């Protein structure tokens, strides 16, 4: 299962560039009898185009009766808009290959979600510019309507 | 083949800095103390200022026409910050449609 | 002349600007022909509504619009190296367009063949436009003097090329043409050639799903590599043709495991 | 809920008909009252995988035929049938159940050729589950041509005599109680199409000022047959209509739509388009789909149609604005099994309905409304019957709407259209008195 | 405005905020939602974006009227619009299944042209406004946008050469430029192109 | 891609004809207005 | 009760209509004609010149004999194309 | 639903309506404008 780094599901609201995300996945071995917790370095994590954008190693973080969890820690998702594959292709001689991909759609900024004119330090100065037109604009016809020509 | 390999941390790209903050706040009120030197220039000093005011009936047309010109400004600005457009839109109609006709039997009221 | 006009107007309009461009009616007796909505309605119908489908660009809006499902390319050719790289998948040994159509992540890979109705705007003579493509991204891998009879000639029938008969668009096309008619002869209407059942190589990479009515859009699957981790083509060189109980023991020669 | 007593079943016969992809049981029992006081009552035992899955009920007398009040209810779950004339403490009943089912098995080879017989493997008991004792019971297996079992028990007794197009057997004397001892599996071959929807919402239209009521159906039709290994080729396909006939096989090339008497404007359309390949003659609308429908395949479609409504909704006695409607709950092919049925019924935009009866126990019902063309006002009344298990063949009914429609609200429909054209006028006179002239 | 379109160009995906011209779409969604809550009858979304260039054949035929009413007496106007109703070089791009989005760009080419023509005779700053509000809405629509700023300049700038200035050309034209700049920037297809 | 002369009759029946002779009756009262139908033409 | 409005149904008189489909578009056509003389006229009540209570009045009087003409109108020829109500 | 040839009569009559009228207005204001 993959959501967002603060607790909130792909469903409820979907992907966007430069967003804080985490992964986690858990194995278990069979010695017989018993679903054991599997302990395992060489886990990989990989999101992945055409190409993989990440290989990030899998630590712990968990621990279950018949499950070790693993997490990825939270990373933060390419500015590359896309259709992007999460994929832990566990994949080692011995024993059992697994695979778990799921493919998720990760989106550009809306236009909403810009940093904002007020918000940044460069366009103070249009702000101010443009509400000087507005003011002086208002005086203007006011001025204009109340003189006698 | 199968084995470790070697991690991948996609490096972003950089941001461009925006500016250096005094430096626009010196810019913001050279901008205040133009359009301050603006209505100075205008109410007393240069002798352009309120000839007639028109007392009479015909006053409610005035601050009707008032009432429209600062009322659009008050709606664009209320759309600048957040305010989708479409309640903008219906508030620039339910303004406009009273306000056009309060802003017209002004403009008949006075021949200049 | 205001009144002729009128009848010219209308005329020209009845006529020259009022058809469909989906029912293709070429009478092959006044018959229509709705090919494109039986297969894109099959894709939209018999088919997991995730899978990605690569035809060639020029039919990308209409299999969205009317399948529902992925493509790849698309009408508008804003990145020309997306689309040279289904371009270079459909003009390619299966062998090298198989690894190409998996790393992108396609399930289906749908052709347009116009041989038995004559249709002429098939994937066939649209082809050499498949090979300038992906020829002027990569060269010596797909090129051009190759699927050519070596004195100029774009032929079908046996006296092609061999980069032409081990095409992949080739054998997807006119699978199973040859065993249509009867006596192991088959007339292509467009090209006007007459191909054999011993031309065709078979597609060991690729298993078609559909085919429609009069045989114009062809849809195929890309089957799963296979279990055991050998290549597609010695599973099917095992389950054919050899080889008449007769056998051979020898020092296989494979170098040495890493 | 377990029946007590007093109920002990002297003769028990079952024949189960595999022939038209439902499973439907004749049972026929003749039983003996326990001297006691005289009940009035019957309690039939269903597993709870076929309770879940059960589309009619009935029961008869065998002297002659009247009608019983079987009731299904609502782990083996049961169904009551109550007798009229309270029956003496010692006397001999006869008795027959009829039910029809869902299910029709799974294909044994799951992948086999388009010019192939299939076999179908059903799983059944062949002890009867009695809530019971039984003195004597004998299974009948009517159905196809060629029956045979899977996995024969080691018995020779409980093992099926095969009799002309027919497997006869049963364990025939002195069963206990209710039985779980042994479950049959028994496959055969089955030429049917089994044809089946999941999903049908068929909509009609009241419509007083036309005169008319109008039919739409949406069909979600799955093919439940074998499906056909090497994928679909169309050549052999092709040379298999051209070879001969067309015998019985799988997959579906046309369906017959059986309509109402009178029906006037046939159309067939798909999701992306229409469809030109249609044939509606008198009585009969043939539908030809765009792709043959195999083993496993999906095809989702819409037919429609035309009546008049002189035939449909009839004029009560009492009061001259009060209708009465009739509606058939179900047309459709001849071998079908409808999953899920949705019937919309809409009566006009000033209707009231007083009474709803539905001669099948609905799942659901509701009203709500619902804005067509010319709805001014809150629309359409939109009377929802929501039906779980149907069969094509068996369910024959009306449902019966008792309505009024009082000519107050007949004629508010051009007054209301007036309305907006009266406003828009006067809209019109208000923006040409109005003076802006600067 | 704001839609990702994952079922394209599979891997890479469609901005579809600057790879679109978003002025179909929102006229005939705004006459799907138009008659479908203010006049009473829902017609399909399929019906209104197939019957979308024969109901804008007319106002093509009405704006045609109107521009050669203002270039002569109305009587031309009426031949221009019997000419452009039914005429085979038109109806090729505007057949009855046609939303290829030149159904919507010449009823705003000569609604464009009838109040810049009709901002110029009278060298009125409304005019010339609603020139530019339908100069920015036929920015909307089709990218040949580009015509008709290279033909009010090119009008405008014979107007010069020949020794024809006014202050209604000016009057007209500084405005249509103005209004017209400004706003046909919003369009996220043409960002800051009209400044280089 | 270029085009020849019968789609320019095919497109416009008459109108092909009357469209230069439009244009030059438009010259020989030249007002401001006919300037943008001479430079569209 | 099922029988109860079953034996009610099949004793009751069938629907008799208030107009046929087939007469209905001539109405349709004719009612077209009266609306739109109607209509037609109410716009030149206000167009030429009045006093303003007589163009209120007769704009307001011709306006609703048209107005229901044609909404009656619409019915009919909403009937006529092959939609229904 | 009308067909293809009632079709083309329709079009050809909106022409030939539409044409006329159009003659008739240019001669009724030709005639009697100043
Ligand atoms: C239109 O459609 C087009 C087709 O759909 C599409 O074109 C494709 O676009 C993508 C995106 O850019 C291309 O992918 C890149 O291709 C680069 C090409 O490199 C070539 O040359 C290299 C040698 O110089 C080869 O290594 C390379 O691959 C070869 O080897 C592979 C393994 O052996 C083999 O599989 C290949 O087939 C081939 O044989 C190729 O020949 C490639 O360099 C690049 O890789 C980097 O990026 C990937 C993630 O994007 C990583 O997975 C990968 O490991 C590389 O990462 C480096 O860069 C990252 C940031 O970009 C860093 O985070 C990494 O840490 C790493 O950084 C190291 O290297 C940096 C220098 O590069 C250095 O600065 C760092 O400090 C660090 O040292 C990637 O694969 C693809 O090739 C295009 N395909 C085609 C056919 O054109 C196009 O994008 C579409 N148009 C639009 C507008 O979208
Ligand atoms: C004297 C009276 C004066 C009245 C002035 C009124 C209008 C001025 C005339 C023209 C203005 C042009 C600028 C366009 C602004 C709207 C863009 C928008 O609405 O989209 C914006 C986003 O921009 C865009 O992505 C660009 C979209 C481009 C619109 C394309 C549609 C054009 C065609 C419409 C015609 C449809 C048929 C109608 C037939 C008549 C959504 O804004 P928001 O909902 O997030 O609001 C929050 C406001 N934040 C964010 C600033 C806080
Ligand atoms: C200032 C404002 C002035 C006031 C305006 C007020 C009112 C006027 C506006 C609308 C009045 C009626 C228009 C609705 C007609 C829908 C026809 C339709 O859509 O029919 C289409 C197809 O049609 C046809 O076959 C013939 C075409 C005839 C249409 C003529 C067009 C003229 C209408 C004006 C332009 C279009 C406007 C709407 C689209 C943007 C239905 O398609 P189908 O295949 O699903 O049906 C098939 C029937 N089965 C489902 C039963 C099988
Ligand atoms: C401005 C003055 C008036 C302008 C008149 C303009 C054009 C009229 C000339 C020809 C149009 C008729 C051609 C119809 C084509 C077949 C219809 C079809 O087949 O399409 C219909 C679309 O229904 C429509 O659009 C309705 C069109 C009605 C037009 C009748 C004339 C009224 C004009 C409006 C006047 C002003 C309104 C004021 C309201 C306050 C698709 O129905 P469906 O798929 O749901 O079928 C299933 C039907 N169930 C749902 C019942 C099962
Ligand atoms: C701006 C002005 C617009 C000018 C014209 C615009 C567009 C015309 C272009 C094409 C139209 C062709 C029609 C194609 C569809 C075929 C349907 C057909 O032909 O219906 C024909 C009959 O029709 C007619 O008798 C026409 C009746 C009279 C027309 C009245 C005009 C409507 C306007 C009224 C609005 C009044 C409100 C005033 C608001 C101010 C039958 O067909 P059916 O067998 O399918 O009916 C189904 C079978 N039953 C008969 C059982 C139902
Ligand atoms: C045509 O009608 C059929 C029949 O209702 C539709 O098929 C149904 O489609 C839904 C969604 O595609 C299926 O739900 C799926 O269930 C599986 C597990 O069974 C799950 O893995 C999926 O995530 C999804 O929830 C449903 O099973 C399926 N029904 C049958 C009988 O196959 C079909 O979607 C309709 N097609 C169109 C184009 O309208
Ligand atoms: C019976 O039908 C009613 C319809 O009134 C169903 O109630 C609606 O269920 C949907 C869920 O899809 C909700 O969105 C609605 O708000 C519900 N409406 C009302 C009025 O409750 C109900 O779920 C159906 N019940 C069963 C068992 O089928
Ligand atoms: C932690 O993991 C080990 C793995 O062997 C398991 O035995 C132990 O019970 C786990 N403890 C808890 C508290 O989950």
């Amino acid at each position: 299962v993959h959501s967002h780094a603060d607790g909130t599901s792909y469903d409820e609201e979907p992907y966007k560039i430069k967003d804080k995300v985490i992964y986690s996945v858990g194995f278990s071995e069979w010695n017989g009898e018993e679903w054991l917790p599997h302990i395992a370095d060489d886990i990989q994590f990989e999101l992945r185009q055409v190409d993989p954008y990440y290989r990030l190693t899998l630590s712990p973080s968990g621990n279950d009766s018949e499950t070790q969890y693993y997490t990825t820690g939270e990373f933060i998702l390419p500015d590359r808009h896309g259709v992007f594959t999460f994929l832990t292709d566990y994949r080692k001689i011995g024993l059992s290959f697994t695979t778990d991909k799921d493919v998720k759609a990760i989106r550009h900024l809306a236009n909403d979600e810009y940093p904002r004119s007020w918000e940044i330090s460069n366009s103070w100065v249009y702000i101010s510019a443009i509400c000087g037109v507005i003011v002086a604009w208002i005086f203007f016809v006011v001025s204009f309507v109340t003189t006698s020509s | 083949k199968f084995g470790i390999k070697p991690e991948i941390h996609h490096i972003f790209h950089a941001e461009p800095k925006r500016v250096a903050k005094p430096i626009a706040v010196i810019f913001v009120l050279i901008i205040f103390i133009t359009i301050l030197s603006l209505i100075v220039t205008w109410l007393n000093s240069c002798a352009a200022a309120f000839n007639n005011i028109p007392t009479g009936v015909t006053a409610v047309y005035f601050l009707g026409f008032i009432a429209t010109i600062v009322g659009f400004e008050v709606i664009f600005a209320r759309y600048y910050l957040g305010t989708s457009i479409f309640e903008t839109l219906f508030s620039s109609l339910y303004l406009g449609a009273p306000g056009l006709l309060t802003s017209t039997k002004f403009l008949r009221s006075f021949g200049q | 002349y205001l009144y002729l006009f009128v009848f010219h107007s209308t005329w020209v309009t009845r006529t020259a600007y009022s058809s469909p461009s989906v029912v293709l009616p070429s009478q092959t007796k006044l018959a229509l022909i709705d090919d494109f909505r039986e297969a894109y309605y099959w894709l939209r119908m018999n088919s997991d509504e995730d899978s990605k489908v690569a035809a060639w660009w020029d039919y990308g809006y209409q299999i969205g619009g009317m399948a529902d499902r992925t493509t790849l390319v698309d009408n508008n050719t804003w990145n020309n190296t997306h689309i040279a790289i289904v371009g270079k998948a459909m003009a390619s040994p299966e062998e090298k367009s198989y690894e190409i159509l998996k790393e992108h992540d396609v399930d289906y890979v749908l052709v347009i063949f116009g041989g038995l109705i004559g249709f002429g705007g098939d994937d066939i003579n649209k082809f050499l436009w498949m090979i300038r493509i992906s020829e002027g991204i990569w060269p010596e891998e797909i090129k051009e003097r190759d699927f050519y009879t070596a004195e100029g000639e774009y032929r079908v029938d046996a006296r092609a090329s061999e980069t032409m008969r081990n095409s992949l668009l080739y054998k997807m096309s006119y699978k199973d043409f040859p065993q249509l008619f009867n006596g192991g002869q088959a007339t292509d209407r467009v090209r006007q050639q007459m191909i054999t059942p011993l031309d065709v190589p078979p597609l060991d990479y690729f298993d078609e799903v559909f085919t429609s009515e009069n045989w114009m859009v062809r849809i195929y699957q890309l089957k799963k590599d296979d279990a055991q981790g050998r290549t597609l083509r010695d599973v099917g060189e095992l389950t054919r043709s050899s080889t008449k109980t007769r056998r051979s023991i020898k020092r296989p020669e494979l170098g040495l495991r890493v | 809920y377990e029946p007590p007593a007093t109920w002990e079943n002297v003769d028990y016969k079952r024949t189960i008909d595999v022939s038209n992809a439902y499973i439907s049981e004749t049972i026929e029992i003749t039983i003996k009252n326990i001297a006691s006081e005289p009940a009035t009552e019957y309690f039939t035992a269903f597993e709870s995988g076929i309770f879940s899955k059960v589309s009619f009920f009935s029961a008869y007398f065998t002297n002659e035929a009247t009608f019983l009040n079987s009731q299904l209810l609502a782990e083996i779950r049961y169904g009551i049938i109550q007798f009229p004339n309270a029956i003496s403490p010692q006397e001999e009943v006869s008795l027959v159940i009829k039910s029809f089912y869902n299910t029709v098995g799974i294909p044994y080879p799951e992948h086999v050729g388009m010019s192939e017989e299939q076999h179908l493997l059903w799983e059944t008991n062949r002890l009867p589950l009695s809530a019971y004792d039984t003195k004597k019971a004998s299974f009948t297996l009517i159905g196809s041509s060629s029956f045979e079992e899977y996995h024969p028990p080691n018995d020779e007794s409980l093992l099926g005599k095969a009799n002309g197009n027919s497997f006869e057997f049963g364990p025939w004397e002195d069963i206990p109680r209710f039985s779980s001892n042994e479950t049959l599996a028994i496959v055969y071959s089955h030429n049917a199409p089994l044809n089946q929807v999941v999903n049908l919402r068929r909509d009609i239209w009241l419509s007083h000022w036309a005169s008319t009521i109008q039919f739409e159906e949406y069909y979600e039709l799955t093919n439940k047959a074998a499906k056909l290994s090497k994928g679909f080729s169309r050549l052999e396909l092709m040379k298999q209509i051209q070879t001969q006939n067309m015998r019985q096989t799988h997959f579906v090339t046309v369906l017959d739509m059986l309509l109402p008497e009178g029906a006037t404007d046939h159309y067939f359309t798909d999701l992306v388009g229409l469809v030109s390949t249609s044939h509606a003659e008198r009585d009969h609308f043939f539908i030809r789909p765009r792709f043959p429908i195999f083993g496993g395949w999906n095809y989702n479609f819409t037919v429609g149609w035309t009546n008049k409504l002189s035939d449909f909704l009839h004029v009560s006695s009492g009061s001259d604005e009060k209708f009465v409607a009739s509606i058939p709950i179900l047309n459709g092919p001849p071998d079908t099994v409808y999953d899920n049925v949705e019937l919309s019924v809409f009566l006009p935009e000033g209707a009231e309905i007083f009474d709803i009866d539905s001669p099948v126990p609905f799942t659901n019902v509701s009203i709500e409304t619902q804005k067509s063309y010319f709805d001014l006002n809150k629309g359409h009344v939109k009377l929802t019957f929501s039906y779980r298990n149907l069969i094509s063949q068996v369910a024959n009914g009306q449902v019966l709407i008792k309505y009024d429609y009082p000519k107050s609200s007949f004629f508010k429909k051009p007054l209301s259209i007036a309305c907006y054209i009266f406003t828009a006028l006067m809209g019109v006179f208000v923006l040409k008195t109005l003076n802006m002239n600067v | 405005l704001n839609w990702f379109d994952d079922r394209t160009w599979y891997p890479l995906g469609r901005v579809t905020g600057g790879t679109l011209y978003p002025g179909l779409m929102t006229t005939s969604a705004f006459i799907w939602h138009a008659l479908r809550n203010w006049l009473g009858l829902p017609i399909d979304i399929r019906n209104v974006c197939v019957l979308f260039a024969p109901l804008f054949s007319g106002v093509t035929a009405w704006a045609t009227y109107e521009f050669t009413k203002e270039i002569k007496d109305a009587s031309a106007g009426l031949l221009a619009a019997g000419f452009i109703a039914i005429v085979p070089g038109y109806i090729s791009r505007s057949v009855a299944g046609s939303y290829d989005n030149e159904a919507i760009a010449i009823t705003l080419l000569m609604v464009t042209f009838m109040f810049w023509i009709k901002a110029q005779k009278t060298g009125s700053i409304m005019h010339a406004t609603c020139a530019a509000l339908f100069y920015f809405y036929m920015v909307s629509a089709w990218g040949g946008y580009v015509f008709i700023t290279n033909l009010i300049p090119l009008h405008v700038f014979l107007l010069i050469l020949m020794g024809r200035y006014s202050s209604k050309l000016y009057s007209a034209y500084t405005t249509w430029y103005a209004i017209g700049t400004v706003a046909s920037m919003q369009i996220p297809f043409v960002g800051f192109l009209p400044i280089r | 891609q270029p085009v020849s002369w019968p789609a320019f009759f095919f497109d416009t029946h008459f109108l092909i004809w009357l469209f230069p002779a439009g244009v030059f009756l438009l010259f020989l009262d030249l007002k401001d207005e006919h300037v943008f139908v001479i430079a569209y033409s | 009760t099922y029988e109860q409005l079953y034996k009610e149904f099949h004793s009751s008189k069938s629907f008799q209509p208030f107009i046929h489909l087939d007469t209905q578009p001539k109405f349709a056509i004719c009612g077209l004609i009266v609306t739109l003389a109607v209509l037609s006229s109410a716009l030149f009540a206000v167009g030429s010149k009045s006093s303003y209570i007589k163009k209120l009045f007769f704009y307001t009087i011709l306006s609703v004999i048209g107005s229901l003409f044609a909404g009656l109108t619409t019915v009919f020829a909403s009937n006529s194309f092959g939609v229904y109500v | 639903m009308i067909s293809d040839e009632q079709l083309n009569s329709l079009a050809i009559t909106f022409g030939i309506v539409m044409m006329t009228l159009i003659v008739i207005y240019h001669a009724v204001d030709s005639t009697m404008s100043p």
